[PDB]
Order: C-alpha cells, then structure tokens, then sequence
RNA sequence: CGCUUCUCGGCCAGUGUAGUAUCUGUUCUUAUCAGUUUAAUAUCUGAU
C-alpha cells in the first residue's frame, strides 16, 4: 500500500495500493462508470484500466 | 550351512558339464539330469580320450565309472 | 455453461433473467403443436402469423433493457 | 522498449559484421572478449563497490601478465611448521543447500530480521522447500506460494526463479518442479505477466523441443497457459525478432512456440501476422522460420486445421518457387504434413500446388528432391484414381530407381511412400509384383535397418500393406527364411511382421511346405530368447489361432519343446513357456488332444509349489485357460485336489501371483463351487479379506467379484457378518472395497434379506464405521436400481440422522446415497419421501469443503429428476436476487443445473411477475380463455 | 580440456569484515591478471567477494589451488560465478558510437 | 423442445446428398449422406454452423444439380436489440437472409 | 490439466484400453453400462485410431455409459474425449 | 538313512497427485473523519 497508483476509467483517480484497486473493481461507481458507459458489469472487464479498450471488448462482447 | 554335492550336481542341471570317468575317459555335453546313484543323463556329449566320438540325442552315462564331476 | 445460453450468474440482473423466460416461453410454443393451436384458436389468426407475430416478439419482449 | 529490442538486434549483428569482417581482412591479413566498466557494472547485481588496493597494487596486477610468464619462471615453494579457534561458518537448510546452490541461496547464509521489499525476496526462499526438501515441505510450501501469488507479484518470483530453471546444474526433478511452480502461479496472474512473456520463453522453449515424452507436454501445456493467459498482441510484439535471430535453434524452437500459441489463439486470429511473415523480403530466414511455423501447427492442431486449409496454402505456395533452397525444402515439407492432416481431404486445395511439385520432382539431386516425394506420397491418398492413377503412374518410378540411396531420411520416405502408391486401391497387382517386390526385399530388408527403430516400425508397416494387396504367401515366403538368421532385434522384426499379416489376410492361402517352414521356423525363433517379449509370443499365438486345424500334426514337436523347455535352463525362461501354453489352450483342446490335457493339467498342477513369482504366474494363468476350455468336471487334476492347493497361495506378496490366483480362485468359485465343500470355502474366505492391501486396482477388483460368488455359494448372513469386522485400519478409502463386498453380497441374495443387519450396525458408537454403512447403502442403491422402490422407507429415517449433522462426512456420503436412490426409483411413485429427506439435505448447501460440494451437487442433480423441477425450483426461488452474495453464488449455480437439464418444462414454473414502467414482464398468452 | 560452465568469474567467500583488498590483490594475484574486483559492501553482501582475471586459465588454476584455500581462521568457498541472471538493470545500448567508430578509422 | 437444440427445422437436399437441421437459435448442424458400399444409406459425421444470438425464422433446401450445396438460413440477430437502451434497434434492424454453402472437400460450411 | 475436449459428437465409436476397460466415463463407474460412447474423430484419429479415451493406449474394448448419466442425459454433451494440460493429438 | 527317548501339531514403519476437517500457541474489543469494501459488520487505505 501507499503505493502511486492510477484508474484511468474512474476520474483519473489516484490509487494508493494495488489491493485496493480490486476492490475498486468490485465497486459501486467503478460499475457506475462502465454500465452508464455503455460497458456492462461484472467480470470480464475486471481488468480495465482505460475508457477506450473496454469499448472494443464490448465491441467483441455484442 | 554345509553344502551337499548332490545339491550342486542339481544346480548344474540344463548347464555344460564335463563328466570325468575313473579311466582316461571325459565326457562334455548338456547336463539333462541325474538319480541318487549318479547316473547321469548327457545331452550331445563329446566323448575323450586324454575326441573319440559326437553323439547327438541322450545318452545315459552309468555312475558306476564316474569319477568326477565338472560345471561347464 | 456459458456458451450454453440462460446460464446465469449471481450478477444476474431482474430484466435478463425474465426476457430468457419469454424467449424459451416461445421456443415452447413454436414447439407444442397443441399450445400452438390452442392459442390460434383462442385470438383468431392463422397457424401462421402466430408463429410470425412470436417470432417478433421474440428479441423484445418487454420493451427495452434499463 | 520493443522498438528498443529490436534495435538491438541490428546492433547485434552489425557487431558480429565487424569482427567477422575484422578476421576477414585480418584472415587477409569469443567468451574471452575483453570488457568495459559499463559492461562490467552490466553482469553483478547491485549492491557491489569495485575497490582500488592501490595503484601500485593494481600495478602489480598490471605487472601481473607480464609477471606471470615473468615470475612463472622465477624462485618459489611453500613451507609448513609444525604447532583458541573460533568462526564456525553458516551453511545449509532445512531441505539442505548443495555445494553449488550457494551462489543462489547465499542470503540464506546470514541471519536476521529488519531488513519491504528485501523482506519479500527473502522470504521467496520458500523455493528451495520447493527445489529440496522432504515431499510433505514441497507440499506445503507449494500452496503457500500459490495464494501468494497476488501479492509478490510475478516480478519479484520469475526474478527468482529463472535463475534456477537456468541452472547450469539444476536436476530434471527439480526442472520439473520448478516448471509446476511456473504453471500454477500462471493459473492465476493474467493480465500481470506481460513484461514477463518473453523473459520466460527463452527457459522454456529449449522445454518444448523436448527428447522425453513428458517434458513436451508439459512445456506446450505451459506456453498455451502463457500465451493464452498474456494477450495475443502481447505475444506477437514480443516475439518478432526472434524470428531473424542468428542462431537456426531459436528460430526453429520459436516456431514451436508460435505452433503452441496459435492453437490456444486459433489460427485466423494470427494468420495475417504469418501471411505477413512469409512474405517479408528483407531477407529469406524469416521465410525459413515462417513456413517452419506452418509445419509445426501443421502437426499440432492437425485433424483440425482443416478450415483454413486453403488460406494457409496460400501462403506457402510461394516458396516452392524461391531461389533460396531451403526455404523450396521446409516448403515442400509442411505441403505434407497438412496432407496428412488432411487425410483424404482437401485435395483441390492443396490443388494449385502440384504442377510445379511433379516438375520438381523431375530435376532434383538430394534431400530436397526425397522431401518432394514425402508430400506427393502424402498427396495421392487424396486423389481421384483417374487422375491420380495418371500421377501414380509417373511416380512409382522414381520411386524404383531410388530405392537404392545410402540416405537413412531418402528410405524412410521412399518406404512410407510404397505404402501410399502401391498403398492403393486403384493400383494393379501383377505390376507390383514384377518390378517393385525383388528390389524391396533386396536393398530394404538389411540389418541396417531393423537396429534402428523408426525404421523398423515404418518398415513393418509397409511390408504389411504390400501384403494387404498381393496376398500373403508371396510376402512370408520370402521373409520366413530369416527367422533363423541370427541375430536378435532382425527376427524380431520378421516375426512381428508375420504375425500382423496373418493378422489380417488370414492364414487360410497359405500353402503346405511354406508351412512346415514356419512351425519350424517359428519354433526356431522361440527357442532361443534373449529377453521374454510379448512379440515372439503373441505372434506365435496368432499364427496357431490362424492356422486351426491345419496346426494339428504339430503339436507333438511344440509340446514336446513346451514341456522340455519348460524345465530346466533355470526359471527364467520358464514363466515363458508357461504363457506359451497359455495362449495356445484352445488348440490343445477342439483338436481333441486329450493325452495333451492330461500332460498340461498335471504337470503344471506339479509347479505350483514354485517359489519365484514370475514363473508361477504365467503358471497359474497357464491354468485359468486351460480351465476355460476343459469343464470342470472333466478336469485332471479334479478340483478337489487344485482348490485348496491354491488357497494357501494368497500370502504371496508379490504381484503377478495375487493376480493369476485371485483371477483363478474366482473362476472356479463361480462355475464349479460345488466341488468344494463349505468350510475350506469360509477358509477362503478369511483369506481373502487381507487381499485389499492392494496397491493395484484389478486386484480388489476381482477379488471383490469373488468375495460375492462365494457369497452365493454358501449364503448371505455370515459374509457380511464376517465383512462387517473386515477393513478396521483401510487407509483413506482403502476398505471401501469392502463396503462394496457389503454391497455385491447383498445383492446376490436378497438384499430384502440383509438390512437389519446392516440398519443396525449404523448403532455402533464407532464413528468411521458409521459413515462406511453409510456408503454401503450408497452402492447398494447404484447396485440395486429399481428394487429400491420397497427398502427406501427403512433408509428414509437413517438417512435424517445420518444426514443430519455428527460432521460433514455423515452429510456427505449420506447424500450420495439420497443420490443412487434418486435416480434408480424413478418415476415409480415414491417421491414424497424423497420430497421429506430434501429438506434435511437441503442446508447443507452451503460449504468450502469440496468433496462435501460435489457431493451435494450430486444429490439435487438426482433429485430433480426424482421430484421434478417445479418442487425444486420451489426451493430455488427466493435465492436467485438475495442481496448477499453468498448465496446468491450459489443458489444460482443450482438453478442452473436445474436449468439446463429440462428448460423445456420449466415453463410452467415461473411464477407470475408483475410488470413495472417501461417493461412487461408478464406473459400474456398463457391467460387466453377460450 | 575445460568444463563449459566456469566463467572468468569467480564468487569469493567466507571473508572477514575488516579485510584488505591489499591482501586480496595480492593472494589472487598469482594466476593472473586482475580485469577487476568488487567486495559487497552492503549489509548482506559484506563479506563476500567476486574476482575476475584478464583470462579465465588465469581462474582456472585458481578455483585449482585456492579450492578450500585458508585465510586468517577462515576456508574461503571459491566457486564460478554463473552468470545471465540480474544484470539487466542495465542496457545493452552504446553500440552506436563505438561501431561507428571501427566503422570510420579502419573503415572497415 | 429446446431454445437452443436442433430439430425444430430440417431442409434437405434436392440430391439428397446431405441435410441441414437446426434449432430456432445459435445451432445450425448438418448431417451428409452417402449410400454405403452396396448403395445403403450411410450418414455422415455432423458438422456445425454456429453463429451467436441469431434468429431463425425458416430454412430451406436449395438447388445446386451436383455441387457444393446451399442452404437458406432466414435470419436475424438480436444482439444490436439488447444493447440498444433506447429501443430503437428494437426497430430499424432487417432479418438477415444468409446462405450457407456446405462444402464437401473442405468439409466444413462456411457462411 | 485434465479436462474435456467437448468437441462435436460424431458418429465415431469411442476405444478403451486395458486400463479403462470398464468404466462408465464420466460416473467412473462399472455399473451399468447401457449406451455407447461417440467421439470426434478430430479427438478420436489415425495414431488415436483405437486408441484409449483416457491413457493413451491402444483400445482393446468399448466404453459402456452408465445408466445413471443416462437419465441425467449427460452423454449428449460435447465428445467426452479427455485432453490433459499438454497437446492431445 | 534306520532304531530308541523326549517336545509340539492333525483326524475317528510403502510411495505420488489434488483437497478438506480438527486441537494448541501468538496478536486485536482502543481516539475522529474521507475512500475501497461488506447483505450489514468486519477488514483495508490516509491525515489531527
């Protein structure tokens, strides 16, 4: 932890340790961004990082 | 712990032997089998006189003139 | 399971969960030839455009996602 | 850095071009290559200062070369004299440090605490509890690294393992190991392993081109796990520069790996990357390498490359033509192994091919021109025997007047070929028969060949299909004469070879004297072994089960040989013999050689006091044959003498014995049983009942079969009660076995008969024993089926306490129960019991534990279909949207196994849904009223 | 006549904390050349040391004599040092100039 | 009766040579025939057409006199009809009429 | 490591070694057997021409499904032919 | 080998792959708020 971090998708936020971006995946507003997105949740975008390659996975997705 | 000769003649069964006469005479053949008297029982053996004759078959070697008897 | 289509997951969401049911509802109803003609029957129309009209309502049924 | 990479590569090259060039204006005129302070700081880790002593210290280092010839030859020796200590130095570990291993383990040679990170490496020595050790620390820390995987991350690991799948001395056990660590950590990182990918291939590619068996296996097993687990693209951009790498090796070893990730990505995914490669015309050892990746997806995904057949062709037609001549060579080559992939398919893909192959077949010296053959010999199985009687025709040829090479690659592909040309059915036979034959005999069969071991495969192989077509005499008439020929491996071959023929032909157009010649021969032969192998014998066997009665003035001179052989030239050569007579029993018998049966019968029965196992063995199983052709009651050494003889056998220990008796044993006990009167039986009895120390499956196979066909000699109560004391102390599953003794037996009298018993030795306070009656129910039902339908309601309530809680293992197997029977009463109308034990199942939903999961799992999978859905997914309901996760998890893994078994009569069963605002959820239909 | 393996590098151990690098270039001094030494300084690494010769016959006599060899109480283990691993953490780079340069003076 | 399973609709060749089955949805199979040896009739090994979330309405022979044969896959997807929030994919999508061409040499079917 | 393959269900009768013999595939079980085992020849061919569905032997008998998969309608899933963690072929 | 004596008897610490269960020892019920997280807690992440 207390480790400089960055999710890209949710606000450019900074992240201070690398578990604790899982649980930000697993999150009310990391969800919010992608299904208000057009992305739907769960677990095949856990790994997301950018707006812009999810948006081609979900291309691949529908 | 002792070691019986007729337990070693058993052993040399389906071997070469050298059968040795109380004579100037030899034998070398397979060694097919043997009785309590020592009768033995030779398989294609050379027959020497210290080579007298080729046998092919069994020949039954009568104990009575063994002498000695020689694993292969 | 995935690849085997009405799997579902505890992420299931309300309004996929029904359309399945609507969807297989009418797989059924192509199927069961009575049923079929059960409905045919009760609304009156042709054999026909029921199977049609089902196989609109297929991909909709219950309007758009949310 | 790829871009970078890449850089270094030109760089690379360049370099060699200058010293190359340097030796090339010089020659016109290695590891030692000296070094820089950049380079030097290179190699060492961190963590090191470079030092001066000083410089007239470092002058003498200077002076040191100079003064190494200088003082070589200058005034030395040594002198002792003769007269507290302390520092006892640190080495080793709890599985031990190697001499060697030091360099690696080293910080294991200090000891402290506060070092962060350097607690992280040196907590990661965990490995060597991997690399050495006791089994059970290797265990352990295994798993203790797996769930560490998250959280060092890979970087920190494959920092500290490549070092040791690079070792210089690392074992083949600690290779393997270290390979599973590499696997199971690459179960779960993914997205991780990126900057990892190549950095990892390099140790294990050399894995991949593998001589064992198994070490190829794993290492494609792993590279999928890889390239699968890290991303297409992210394979790709790493692996270009490889391709052009100087050294053959790691291009040809790049291609497998590119064969391995194109069969986790698929090909038409990565096809356009090779189309690409293929046609890079910078420089031909890409194509080299890019057609070479063909090939090894050819043999990889084989029977399935078939789809994209015709693209991948496209690709590789345009080397055939190139000036380059290897790239012609690979070329060609991969042509044929996609054929045989294709098998007879394809054909008009692989078309535009030809015409220039059967033009290059015409002008060729060499490797390459033989390499065009093994594609065409692949090609003709897919053509139209018009046309590819026309071809045919053309090749066999070439064929003839290359038979002759010294090259061993040539004849290997001119054999397989025949088998392909000659292979056919639009071929002609007399025109085999003239020209081909008398060579093929000639320059093939050598001892050359048949030392090798491909080659004698390949070669048997062929020689039976020229049988196939010509017939059979004319093959073994030439080849019996050479059963006599000396030397082992040779005859060996000409007798497997036989064998297959009359395999398949049958010996029924074998002619008289050519007979004589092979009993004879085939005598020759099995006199004289130098291992016991299966070949010579099963190829006798087959030749006698061919011949049938034409056998029959033979025997006298076999048996004679059976019995003399037999005997003596000490033991070893025995148990042969025995196996001799046990193939050829059913020609002893429908023949009617009786004085035969009398021989065999007694004379075996004599060696049965034979102590070395592998002889009384094949003894025994001499026996067991002998008996399925002679009856019981016809037989010599009438039962009554045998049975017992046998019973004291058991002890044996060693293996074939326990097997060939048990075996025995059981036949008779099942035909005969009459024989033997009861007591030497229940002697028998407490006999067996230590036989399930097994090690073996097939032991406690048969020997349970037995344990019921005695049980039906004598019957029911007893053997349970004899089984129920049995298998006290079975480690981990062992006595199970007798559970399913508890089982059989209660089938082969009424089972109806034998609950009580059973019902009330659940009572003992012993709790093992418990949960085994338990399972004693469990394969009783899968044993019994739709008998259940009456005993059901005395389990029902045992069930409930069983089922209900002691510990886990009651709920367990008690629910496999609830499972056996589930299925086996369907639909016979006895479900609302079933429905009453659902609920003291159903809790036990929920657990970790797996073998409890599956197990349950197992149950309400029966149990649908013994209830029906709508009862279970009346369960099933309220689960699905339970804010919790937990449960959620679950009760929707159930709803879909119900879900996917009978969604067609589902529908009935979702209950009403009241629509909300912008949707219907509502069916409407069901609700028409006439 | 030489296993493959052992490298112009040697891993040097078993040394005291106070130890001279006086002492050191003199003792391994004897087979050859010193291309240069370095000495862990660092909290793990003190106490051990790599050596590396103008030649590695140089090193090969020694790992020869100096097997097990004694100083002040202490055996000193003398082993090739592998090489590959972590390394890395610099670049290949700085060809560019130098090649050039062979490129330019002898031109060739 | 399945969503996914074959049989609801079963067309065939005018040769007779092979015939396609295939549920309403997702699975498209096809079964080739040849008389055996003595001119009985010998079926083949099945293949498949699989293609995600498209809709079936009818299928159909086709005539091609000996070649690689035809099939008629009336179609439709209804994957642009989920992932329209709107509802507008709802309309304005067309059923997609397909045919698929079994090919014998290859064997496989390609659309 | 070892799990199925799942192809299509041919029309190819599946092969059991020694081994294997007896046992009712995926209930690994000698009860029963009453149906028949089919694979895909992409599984099932050429070197794999008789060979086992597990081990990799040659087949010497033909696996028998239970009667308990049967009504449980397993057996029409995917072509039960194992594929272990390395290349099948 | 035969005879005699005595004793006894028979008949009318393996191994391998995967996985769970269960004791004991050690640390915490302890200041606010902001995020991650959870069914809700808990737990984790920052500063006074």
């Amino acid at each position: 932890l207390n480790i400089n971090y960055n999710c890209e998708i949710c606000g450019n936020y900074t992240y201070r340790g690398p578990k604790a971006f899982q649980r930000h995946f697993a999150e009310w507003r990391h969800a919010h961004g992608m299904r208000c997105l057009g992305i739907p949740n769960t677990a095949h975008f856990a790994n997301v990082t950018q707006i812009e390659d999810a948006v081609s996975l979900w291309a691949k997705l529908k | 712990s002792q070691l019986l000769p007729l337990e070693l003649v058993d052993k040399c069964i389906g071997s070469r032997i050298h059968i040795v006469m109380k004579s100037d005479k030899e034998i070398v053949g397979t060694l097919l089998g043997f009785d309590d008297f020592v009768n033995m029982v030779l398989e294609d053996v050379t027959e020497f006189e210290i080579r007298r004759i080729t046998k092919l078959d069994q020949i039954l070697l009568n104990g009575n003139n063994i002498t000695m008897l020689v694993p292969g | 399971q995935s690849k085997y289509i009405g799997t579902g997951h505890a992420d299931t969401t309300k309004w996929e969960w029904l359309v399945n049911q609507h969807r297989d509802s009418y797989c059924s109803y192509m199927g069961h030839f009575d049923l079929l003609n059960y409905f045919a029957i009760a609304e009156n129309e042709s054999k026909a455009r029921v199977r049609f009209n089902l196989m609109e309502k297929m991909l909709q049924p219950c309007g758009p996602p949310a | 850095e790829r871009d970078t990479p890449g850089h270094g590569s030109g760089w690379a090259e360049t370099p060699r071009t200058d010293r190359g060039g340097d030796s090339i204006g010089e020659t016109p005129t290695e590891r030692n290559r000296p070094l820089s302070d950049e380079e030097l700081d290179a190699m060492f880790p961190e963590g090191y200062k470079v030092l001066p002593p000083p410089a007239g210290y470092v002058p003498i280092r200077t002076p040191a070369r100079k003064l190494t010839a200088t003082p070589t030859p200058l005034g030395g020796m040594t002198g002792f004299h003769m007269q507290k200590s302390v520092n006892d130095q640190p080495s080793g570990n709890l599985p031990f440090l190697k001499p060697d291993d030091i360099q690696y383990f080293d910080k294991l040679l200090v000891d402290v605490d506060e070092s962060e990170e350097q607690k992280e490496r040196k907590i990661m020595k965990l490995l060597l509890k991997i690399k050495n050790g006791t089994p059970p620390m290797r265990k352990a820390a295994l798993r203790q690294i797996t769930d560490k995987a998250r959280e060092f991350g890979a970087g920190p690991l494959f920092n500290q393992i490549l070092p040791l799948l690079m070792s210089p001395t690392l074992e083949d056990q600690e290779r393997h190991l270290l390979v599973k660590v590499i696997d199971r950590i690459l179960y779960k990182l993914d997205d991780l392993v990126r900057p990892y990918v190549h950095k990892i291939l390099v140790v294990i590619e050399p894995l991949l081109i593998d001589e064992d068996y198994y070490a190829r296996v794993e290492g494609r097993e792993i590279i999928s796990n890889l390239a699968k687990a890290a991303g297409l693209a992210t394979m790709i951009s790493t692996m270009r520069p490889d391709i052009d790498n100087m050294d053959e090796y790691v291009r040809n070893t790049t291609a497998r790996a590119f064969a391995v990730v194109a069969s986790a990505l698929g090909i038409p995914s990565l096809l356009p990357f090779l189309k690409a490669v293929c046609k890079s015309k910078k420089s031909w050892q890409a194509r080299h390498t890019g057609i070479k990746i063909v090939q090894q997806i050819a043999i990889l995904m084989g029977c399935a490359i078939l789809p994209h057949l015709r693209s991948l062709v496209e690709i590789i037609e345009h080397g055939l033509v190139d000036e380059q001549q290897k790239v012609r060579t690979i070329s060609a080559l991969a042509i044929a192994a996609l054929a045989e992939a294709a098998t007879p398919y394809g054909i008009e893909s692989f078309d535009s091919v030809l015409k220039p192959l059967w033009k290059g077949i015409r002008q060729h010296r060499g490797k390459g021109l033989a390499a065009f053959l093994k594609a065409i010999g692949y090609l003709i199985p897919l053509m139209d025997a018009e046309y590819a009687n026309y071809y045919t025709r053309e090749v066999m040829l070439i064929l003839i007047r290359e038979f002759q090479s010294p090259d061993e690659e040539m004849k290997k592909i001119v054999l397989k070929v025949v088998k392909q040309c000659c292979g056919t059915d639009g071929v002609e036979a007399n025109y085999i028969k003239t020209e081909i034959l008398p060579p093929f005999f000639k320059h093939f069969w050598q001892h050359r060949m048949a030392l090798d071991r491909r080659n004698y495969r390949q070669l048997v192989d062929t020689t039976v299909e020229l049988a196939n077509k010509v017939g059979a005499a004319e093959i073994i008439s030439r080849i019996v004469d050479d059963l006599k020929d000396e030397a082992e491996q040779y005859r060996k071959m000409v007798m497997e070879t036989i064998e297959k023929i009359m395999g398949n032909l049958g010996a029924a157009d074998i002619d008289h004297k050519l007979e004589e010649q092979l009993i004879d021969g085939i005598l020759y032969a099995f006199q004289e072994q130098t291992t016991e192998d299966s070949v010579m014998l099963n190829g006798f066997g087959t030749v006698v089960n061919a011949l049938g009665k034409r056998v029959k003035p033979y025997l006298p001179q076999i048996c004679g040989t059976v019995l003399w052989r037999l005997n003596n030239k000490s033991a070893k050569v025995r148990q042969q013999a025995a196996d001799l007579i046990s193939r050829t029993a059913v020609v002893m018998k429908t023949c009617q050689e009786e004085k035969l049966m009398g021989h065999l019968g007694v004379v075996l029965y004599e060696y049965l006091g034979e102590e070395y196992p592998e002889v009384l063995g094949s003894i025994l199983g001499a026996l067991k044959a002998i008996v399925n052709v002679i009856g019981m009651h016809k037989m010599t050494p009438p039962i009554k003498d045998l049975l017992p003889r046998l019973t004291p056998i058991l002890k044996n220990r060693h293996e074939k014995v326990q097997e060939n008796c048990i075996d025995l044993v059981g036949r008779i006990a099942d035909r005969g049983a009459e024989y033997v009167s009861a007591r030497e039986w229940m002697r028998i009895c407490f006999e067996l009942l230590e036989l399930l120390k097994a090690h073996k499956k097939a032991i406690r196979r048969a020997t349970v079969n037995t344990f019921g066909y005695i049980a039906k000699a004598i019957g029911p109560h007893d053997v349970l009660a004899t089984l129920l004391n049995n298998l006290k102390v079975q480690e981990r599953q062992n006595r199970v076995c007798t559970t399913v003794a508890i089982a059989i037996v209660a089938e082969t009298c009424s089972p109806f008969t034998v609950l009580p018993a059973l019902m009330n030795e659940y009572r003992v306070p012993e709790l093992n024993v418990q949960n085994g009656v338990l399972k004693s129910l469990s394969f009783l039902f899968e044993y019994i089926g739709e008998m259940g339908k009456d005993y059901i309601y005395a389990v029902t309530p045992l069930l409930e306490d069983a089922l209900m809680d002691r510990d886990l293992v009651h709920r367990q197997t008690a629910s496999a129960v609830v499972q056996h029977m589930s299925l086996g009463v369907y639909g016979f109308g006895c479900e609302d019991s079933l429905n009453h034990l659902l609920n003291y199942v159903w809790p036990n939903v929920f657990e970790t534990s797996p073998h409890v999961i599956q197990a349950v799992m197992g149950a309400l999978e029966g149990l649908r279909v013994a209830i029906g859905p709508c009862r279970m997914l009346q369960y099933c309901l309220q689960g699905l949207f339970h804010p919790a996760r937990k449960v959620r998890d679950v009760y929707w893994k159930i709803y879909n196994s119900i879900y996917i078994g009978s969604q067609d009569a589902l529908i009935a069963h979702y209950p009403r849904i009241y629509n909300d605002d912008k949707n219907t959820y509502i069916r409407y239909e069901l609700d028409y009223i006439l | 006549r030489l296993p493959p393996e052992v490298n112009r590098i040697l891993y040097i151990r078993n040394l005291p904390y106070k130890i001279t690098a006086e002492e050191m270039y003199d003792i391994f001094g004897k087979y050859g050349p010193i291309r240069q030494i370095r000495v862990g300084n660092t909290p793990e690494t003190r106490g051990t040391a790599y050596v590396v010769y103008e030649d590695i016959f140089d090193a090969k006599n020694a790992c020869d004599h100096l097997s097990g060899f004694n100083v002040c109480n202490r055996y000193l283990v003398v082993l090739y040092y592998n090489a590959n691993r972590a390394f890395q953490k610099m670049d290949t780079k700085k060809k560019e100039e130098q090649l050039k340069l062979l490129k330019e003076k002898y031109g060739i | 009766c399945r969503r996914i399973v074959p049989g609801q609709f079963l067309a065939v060749d005018p040769k007779g040579r092979a015939v396609m089955i295939s549920a309403i949805e997702k699975q498209k199979l096809v079964y080739i025939l040849n008389r055996d040896a003595a001119a009985r009739l010998t079926i083949s090994s099945p293949l498949e057409a699989h293609k995600a979330n498209t809709l079936v309405y009818h299928v159909v022979g086709v005539d091609v006199g000996f070649e690689n044969p035809m099939f008629a896959c009336l179609e439709m997807d209804y994957e642009e009809a989920d992932n329209d929030p709107t509802g507008e994919a709802a309309a304005n999508t067309q059923q997609t009429l397909t045919f698929y061409e079994l090919d014998l040499g290859l064997n496989h079917v390609v659309r | 490591d070892l799990i199925f393959c799942r192809k299509q269900a041919g029309v190819a009768i599946g092969r059991l070694c020694e081994k294997c013999d007896g046992k009712c595939v995926i209930c690994d079980s000698y009860v029963r057997p009453c149906t028949l085992v089919r694979i895909c020849d992409e599984c099932n061919y050429g070197s794999y021409q008789g060979r086992c569905v597990i081990c990799g032997g040659p087949g010497v008998s033909d696996a028998y499904y239970c009667k308990e998969c049967t009504i449980q309608e397993k057996d029409r899933d995917g072509c039960p032919k194992i594929v272990n963690l390395g290349s099948s072929k």
